[PDB]
């Protein structure tokens, strides 16, 4: 027989390349393609999203970030539409937290790594400077509590408590309040996590403050490393990057080739049922989406274009390349790649904050007591 | 002047309802609600996004009151993004739209009649300590809300004046293939008299066979369950031991017209005495497309005063994570023809069984004394 | 708070031991007058010591 | 059988039957699982042979 799917992206240049990558995974049970463009609103959008499943009736559902800078709404109102009839949908560019709990999104399969992998990343980094005692420093929100949270989690795993947690409120005009009580303790490895804007506001105030010269090291995200952060970024700051993210042609075919092997994986079971094409007539669930969704999951990829595709138990999409950079001289260089199980230096230098070339302590001795 | 809207679904008793919202009294509130009455199938989500646009941009709807036979969570999903999308208050009456999501979005004005996971927690704890038991253990499955209610109610009992024994807490996941021998070996650890599960309808079902076959649920076994793994007490999976207890919401005694009127009297008081006192009335456009632009007039008062209203001697205020406050809750059992039969009712944290005896289900002796 | 004038056996002990490892210190009352005791009190959902 | 095998509290058990009534016993225990880590079974000499 024959089976289509669809996707929704915007670039009608990369629908031109979505379409050649379809013809070209139909010489790998004939599949054909649908793709509509993204509208100025979210309601619009479900009922194009409603429409053309209506008018395919897909299986699967492609979706990715627009021209938007937020790229936070987009993924809201198709996984919305979809989850009716609890039909799986795919995010190729769709990197925040709100959508890690399986609860308020129900089907959702990711392409890249959320900002949880961050805090293993940190943890690793860590390890491998020997350090022990940090200061979390995480801005009071959804993604700032799953990076809290894991990080706790990490923590405990061996028995080691944080030395000083501080929240912040999202868009405080003043922040010294917060920079004066952590500045009264004896730890030197802070990490900051929090959004663009008040990444410059946090970083003024720790400037003006004295404590960012010699002796202090800082241990920032991908968030806090763009943006106009930069213009107020100071020497010596890890950052943190994706090998692909800014890339989108590359996770597509990967995309394609993970949904084309659960489609052949899946035309071979008794009591399939297709989606319904009647978007305005049936309000249903399909009892095929369970079951296509376990066995996608479950579906190892052997070998791609951007590496092993797999997926965790919360739908995340695991074993992810990072690019350790550094600020030196107002230019950023990379420093180093962790390809998971380690990260492996390159022949450069780095410049630590402060101009010391040794590795900091990042850590002092008290000796005045209450 | 606000029109307010009531949308049925399904089979219905629309001229009684008729009734009930016509004798609706407000002359001191000033509000002089219209009310609009419409019926529809369950055609879809796409369907009643266009209803609700049609009835919003056909006389200045500044309200809404939705219902529906069905059962699913998806068109409660639904309804929370397009209140979230227009702006514009919603409530949901019964059915389907008072499923309780677990999320909600900040910039959301939603309203909802039913208890929270840590009402239910409470509830059941009380139920157990009048039921003089004093020691239970914990099993869920791999729901986000199950650890969720696990970690409410261990907080809750760990800062307990009186005693409490927990054995153990068990993850065991349902979705592992060929785990399940794993999962039977690890059920025989369980050695306290009283156990409450936490997981879905089919799980529960296979959770129960899995301890029939291991035989722990004859004699000296007592099982606790939420809200949400019965569902309908009209169908029963004949796998469930005798003597199951569970919570639910009162659907018994309470009247589906008179709730109506009762939410759509105190929605129009609360929105009168809002206009009265702030003398800020939102009535923007009311379309469905292009409203991206429709968020310049901020409608964030009207959901602060919406947490705080009363009318005819009833408490109806709303929390900060969309729950009521004071709900009315039922405890029921299951006898030994499959069924259920209303034992007790607990409100405003007072709880009250039809039996100062429970019924045992010779030893058991009575003795008098003076 | 008001400045007051503290010694005694505790006091001789603490100087012996900044003596015998060389460290300073602030010596400043306690406030609340009370050995510790830890508040479980259900009413606020939290406990602490006091 | 299996039913009331599980009525077995104490730490030591002795077992009086044939070869293959044993290992059909050993097996509905190992079914139960009270053999393991806490359990130690005492035959005669005609379990063996």
């Amino acid at each position: 027989k024959i089976v289509n799917i669809g996707a929704v992206l915007s670039t009608r240049k990369h629908e031109q390349m979505f379409r050649e990558a379809v013809n070209q995974a139909n010489k790998r049970i004939q599949l054909q393609a649908t793709s509509v463009t993204h509208k100025p609103n979210a309601i619009q959008m479900a009922l194009s999203v409603c429409e053309d499943l209506i008018s395919s009736q897909v299986y699967a559902i492609l979706v990715s970030h627009p021209p938007t800078p937020n790229d936070h709404f987009t993924p809201t109102p198709v996984s919305y539409t979809a989850g009716f009839y609890r039909i799986p949908v795919l995010g190729l560019t769709t990197r925040m937290s709100i959508y890690s709990d399986k609860s308020i999104h129900l089907s959702f399969l990711r392409t890249v790594p959320p900002y949880s992998h961050q805090s293993s990343v940190w943890f690793e980094m860590m390890r491998v400077y020997n350090w022990n005692h940090i200061i979390l420093l995480v801005s009071d929100d959804h993604e700032g509590r799953a990076a809290q949270k894991r990080l706790e989690t990490l923590l405990e795993e061996r028995e080691s408590k944080a030395e000083k947690v501080l929240q912040f409120d999202p868009g405080t005009k003043n922040v010294t309040a917060l920079l004066m009580e952590a500045r009264e303790l004896e730890a030197r490895v802070i990490i900051l996590s929090a959004s663009e804007d008040d990444a410059a506001t946090v970083y003024r105030a720790a400037a003006m403050l004295d404590m960012t010269g010699s002796g202090y090291v800082w241990l920032v995200g991908e968030r806090e490393i763009s943006g106009n952060a930069l213009r107020y970024a100071p020497d010596g700051i890890i950052g943190l990057q994706l090998i692909n993210g800014k890339n989108e042609s590359a996770h597509i075919s990967d995309a394609v080739g993970v949904v084309a092997q659960a489609v052949h994986e899946l035309l071979e079971k008794e009591n399939i049922t297709d989606p319904p094409r009647g978007c305005v007539g049936n309000t249903n669930i399909w009892k095929t989406g369970p079951l296509f969704k376990r066995v996608l999951m479950s579906s190892k990829y052997a070998d791609g274009v951007t590496g092993r595709v797999e997926f965790n138990e919360d739908g995340d999409r695991k074993f992810a390349q990072y690019s350790i950079m550094n600020l030196q001289n107002r230019k950023l260089v990379q420093v180093g790649i962790y390809n998971g199980t380690h990260v492996i230096p390159n022949d450069r230098k780095i410049i630590w904050p402060g101009g010391e070339t040794e590795k900091p302590r990042g850590y002092q001795m008290s000796t005045r007591l209450k | 002047s606000i029109g307010i809207a009531v949308i049925l679904v399904g089979t219905s008793d629309e001229v009684a309802i008729k009734d009930a919202h016509e004798k609706d009294d407000f002359h001191h509130l000033s509000v002089v609600p219209r009310v609009e009455l419409v019926a529809m199938n369950e055609t879809d989500p796409k369907s009643i996004i266009t209803r609700i646009c049609d009835l919003m941009s056909d006389r200045k709807i500044q309200g809404v009151v939705f219902a529906d036979d069905t059962d699913q969570e998806a068109i409660a999903q639904i309804l929370d993004f397009i209140s979230a999308q227009t702006l514009t208050p919603i409530l949901g009456i019964h059915g389907g739209s008072s499923m309780i999501m677990a999320d909600k979005d900040e910039s959301s004005m939603f309203f909802q009649f039913g208890p929270s996971i840590e009402q239910q927690a409470s509830v059941m704890l009380n139920i157990m300590e009048e039921y003089d038991w004093y020691i239970f253990s914990i099993v869920t499955t791999y729901f986000p809300g199950y650890q969720d209610f696990v970690n409410k109610i261990r907080s809750t009992i760990e800062n307990s004046f009186v005693g409490w024994e927990l054995e153990e807490v068990l993850l065991l996941d349902m979705s592992l293939d060929d785990g399940d021998s794993k999962i039977q070996n690890q059920l025989k650890k369980l050695q306290s008299p009283i156990i409450l599960l936490y997981c879905t309808k089919e799980e529960a079902t296979y959770i129960f066979e899995v301890a029939n076959s291991v035989g722990l649920t004859g004699y000296g076994y007592t099982w606790i369950v939420p809200s949400l793994v019965a569902g309908d007490t009209d169908t029963v999976p004949s796998e469930f031991p005798t003597g199951l207890i569970s919570v639910s919401y009162d659907e018994w005694d309470y009247g589906l017209p008179a709730r109506v009127r009762d939410g759509i009297a105190i929605i129009t008081t609360a929105a009168s005495d809002m206009l009265s006192e702030h003398s800020f009335i939102p009535e923007p456009k009311s379309s469905c497309y292009n409203t991206h632009e429709k968020r310049i007039y901020q409608s964030n008062m009207l959901n602060r005063y919406l947490i705080n209203v009363t009318f005819e001697g009833r408490n109806l205020s709303f929390s900060e994570d969309g729950y009521q406050m004071h709900p009315k809750l039922v405890i029921i059992l299951l006898n030994k023809e499959r069924k259920w039969e209303r034992v007790g009712k607990w409100k405003d944290k007072s709880l009250q069984m039809k039996y100062y005896v429970w019924p045992r289900m010779d030893d058991h002796l009575s003795i008098v004394t003076l | 708070t008001v400045p007051q004038c503290c010694y005694g056996f505790c006091i001789d002990l603490l100087i012996k031991l900044a003596r015998t490892m060389q460290f300073t210190y602030e010596v400043h009352l306690v406030a609340d007058g009370k050995f510790g005791t830890q508040e479980r009190v259900q009413n606020s959902n939290k406990k602490e010591w006091n």
